[PDB]
């Protein structure tokens, strides 16, 4: 997306950006929707406005990344937010009233070019991700390489840690683990990631 | 289309009480031989559970809350209870999400449904034993889900349940965690007491408002007309925030656990961190 | 102010937003001026500039 698109925002939450090219990601979900430009700084963890009450909240305990462009030219329907609500929203939850019985609820913005810059249409995608012992199967583009033993190296089944490598014929694993536990919060005896031989 | 009821009886909330039943994975690591504390949504030792029964001319499906998390167990041997729904005021003003055995398919939707007073699944004892219909309407939605073909037993008495089938649904972040476990039995009176870690088997992304849920039953229309209830019973529990004490063995499996609020001889056990006490005399943390 | 007005900026200091709801303060001053779009980052605790 380097030669075609450009982002106006890309922040990151529990992991860091230049690391994502080396790591694996085991459920990847996007969430998409339209908001004006000034609202973007309410999409973050602990922020408080119209949209991180009633339209949208994100967990305290989040990770992923947010990702926001604005796209003038391309939207000119008119959208909905929500206004008012009884209660306040939990995170990563949806309220699909179109109205209440009493009064209406939902407020409406109308986009087009000749609006000014902080009424325009931006589009937001917001990723969410975690890491646990199983095949992730979203990964980035590394090739695999030779496998050396009884030498001091740095691994990379998809962690790094720098140590010598022996052949292991006494481990029973549960097929989900790669690496398993330690007693002090280690992990030991890692699998390689296509075949089923422990090292 | 759904039926019409007026010989239906009121539901009675007996209770029996649960023992050392209701404790899934917490973590999805591989540990063996370890033994940690957790602060978490467990249903407490010893507490006791609502029953609810399908008996004789009296069917009970209520709408029940969803306070914090529910744990469901059925003791069958027919296959009467199918499913749940699950959602806010149940009806179209609302969305609401529903989980199904059809005894075909699998089916996980949310969608605007609109249920009526008795939801139930209609089985002819003749007839080759088709299903029937079990609410009215259900408007534009988002979500779908079904799983592959299957065939299922849907008529079987044996005078004895076979078959515990124990859940534990909680919510979380927009996603339903669903925790299930199975045990073969043999009883004819109630809940057994007993021990059984159950895994985590779904996780499916609502983005729903869960405050109620009810659960779907199967009856049988005779061959004169009239509809013939079978024998089944469901128990209903809740989750409390509880300080638990886990162990795993080899082959990574929760083998015991001990809640550390139910005597001081619970608390004693948590206060040191092991199962067995020697003789003597210990302070305890609260 | 949800339905009426749009902020570009909104930053406190010594207090986290969403808290604002459950708290009384006893001592409240307000201070209104007007400044360009790009010297609003100068309005900040340790900052230089105009
Ligand atoms: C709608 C929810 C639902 C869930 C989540 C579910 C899970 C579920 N059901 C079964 C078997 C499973 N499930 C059932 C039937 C049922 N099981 C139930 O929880 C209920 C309510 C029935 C129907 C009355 C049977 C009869 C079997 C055994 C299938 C076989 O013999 O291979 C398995 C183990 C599959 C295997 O290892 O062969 C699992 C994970 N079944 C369901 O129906
Ligand atoms: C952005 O870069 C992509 C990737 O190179 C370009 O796609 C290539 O386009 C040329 C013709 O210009 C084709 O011969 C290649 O086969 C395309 N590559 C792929 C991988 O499909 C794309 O044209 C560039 N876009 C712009 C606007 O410059
Ligand atoms: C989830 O839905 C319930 C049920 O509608 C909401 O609880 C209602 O809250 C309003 C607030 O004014 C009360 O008037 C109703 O009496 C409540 N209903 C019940 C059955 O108690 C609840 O607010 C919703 N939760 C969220 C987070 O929006
Ligand atoms: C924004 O919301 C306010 C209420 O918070 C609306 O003000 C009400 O407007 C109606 C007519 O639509 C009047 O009858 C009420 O008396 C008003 N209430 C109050 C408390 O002043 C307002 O109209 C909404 N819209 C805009 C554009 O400001
Ligand atoms: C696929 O995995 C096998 C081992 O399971 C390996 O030999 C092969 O090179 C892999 N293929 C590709 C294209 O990576
Ligand atoms: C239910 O009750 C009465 C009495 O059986 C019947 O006449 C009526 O039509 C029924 N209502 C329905 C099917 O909606
Ligand atoms: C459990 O039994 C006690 C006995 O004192 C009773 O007070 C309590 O209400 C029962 N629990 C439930 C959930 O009904
Ligand atoms: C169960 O539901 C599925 C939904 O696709 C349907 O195809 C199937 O025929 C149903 N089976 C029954 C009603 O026995
Ligand atoms: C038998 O089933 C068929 C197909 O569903 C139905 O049309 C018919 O009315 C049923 N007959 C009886 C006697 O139940
Ligand atoms: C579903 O359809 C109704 C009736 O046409 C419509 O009012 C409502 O907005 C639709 N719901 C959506 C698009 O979520
Ligand atoms: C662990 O799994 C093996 C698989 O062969 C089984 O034989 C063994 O009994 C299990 N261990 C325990 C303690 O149950
Ligand atoms: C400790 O208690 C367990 C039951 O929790 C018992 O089986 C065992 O014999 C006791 N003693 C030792 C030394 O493990």
């Amino acid at each position: 997306l380097y030669n075609s698109t450009l982002f106006s925002t890309f922040k990151c939450y529990g992991v860091s950006p230049s690391k994502l090219i080396d790591l694996c990601f085991t459920s990847v979900y996007a969430d998409t929707f339209l908001i004006r430009f000034s609202e973007v700084r309410q999409v973050a963890p602990g922020e408080t406005g119209v949209i991180a009450d009633y339209n949208y909240r994100l967990p305290d305990d989040f990770t992923g990344c947010v990702i926001a462009w604005n796209t003038a030219n391309q939207d000119v329907g008119s959208y909905f937010y929500r206004s008012h609500r009884s209660t306040k929203l939990k995170p990563f939850e949806r309220d699909l009233s179109s109205d209440e019985n009493g009064v209406r609820t939902l407020s409406t913005y109308d986009f087009n070019p000749n609006v000014p810059l902080d009424y325009q249409a931006t589009r937001v995608v917001v990723l969410s991700f975690e890491l646990l012992n199983a095949p992730a199967t979203v990964c980035g583009p590394k090739l695999s390489t030779e496998l050396v033993k009884n030498q001091c190296v740095n691994f990379n089944f998809n962690g790094l840690k720098g140590t010598g490598v022996l052949t292991s014929s006494s481990k029973r694993f549960q097929s989900f683990q790669q690496f398993g536990r330690d007693a002090s919060d280690f992990t030991d005896s890692v699998r390689d990631p296509q075949t089923l031989e422990i090292l | 289309t759904c039926l019409n009821f007026t010989n239906l009886a009121a539901p009675a909330y007996n209770i029996a009480s649960s023992s050392r039943r209701g404790v899934y994975y917490p973590d999805d690591i591989f540990r063996s031989d370890f033994l940690h504390l957790v602060n978490d949504y467990f249903l407490p030792f010893g507490s006791n559970v609502t029953q609810f029964f399908t008996q004789g001319t009296n069917i009970d499906n209520p709408t029940l809350p969803f306070r914090d998390g529910v744990y469901f167990a059925a003791t069958e041997k027919s296959n009467i209870v199918r499913g749940w729904i699950f959602g806010s005021t149940l009806d179209s003003t609302s969305q609401s999400a529903i989980i199904l055995n059809n005894s075909t398919n699998l089916i996980v939707r949310v969608c605007n449904f609109e249920l009526c007073k008795v939801p139930l699944f209609v089985v002819f004892k003749s007839n080759n034993s088709q299903l029937s219909h079990l609410f009215s309407d259900s408007f534009n939605c988002t979500f779908e889900y079904v799983s592959r073909a299957f065939s299922l037993d849907i008529r079987e008495q044996s005078g004895n349940f076979v078959d515990l089938r124990e859940f534990v649904f909680r919510n979380r972040n927009g996603f339903l965690h669903i925790y299930e476990g199975y045990e073969a039995i043999s009883i004819v009176r109630g809940l057994p007491a007993g021990f059984n870690v159950l895994k985590p088997l779904l996780k499916i992304p609502f983005g729903l408002n869960v405050t109620s849920f009810k659960t779907f039953l199967a009856v049988y229309r005779v061959a004169a007309g009239s509809i013939s209830v079978a024998s089944s019973a469901y128990y209903v529990g809740y989750l409390k925030p509880l300080t638990f004490m886990l162990s795993y063995d080899l082959n990574g499996t929760i083998k015991n656990a001990v809640d550390c609020s139910q005597d001081p001889l619970a608390e004693l056990k948590c206060t040191i961190k092991n199962f067995n006490v020697s003789k003597g005399i210990y302070q305890t943390s609260n």
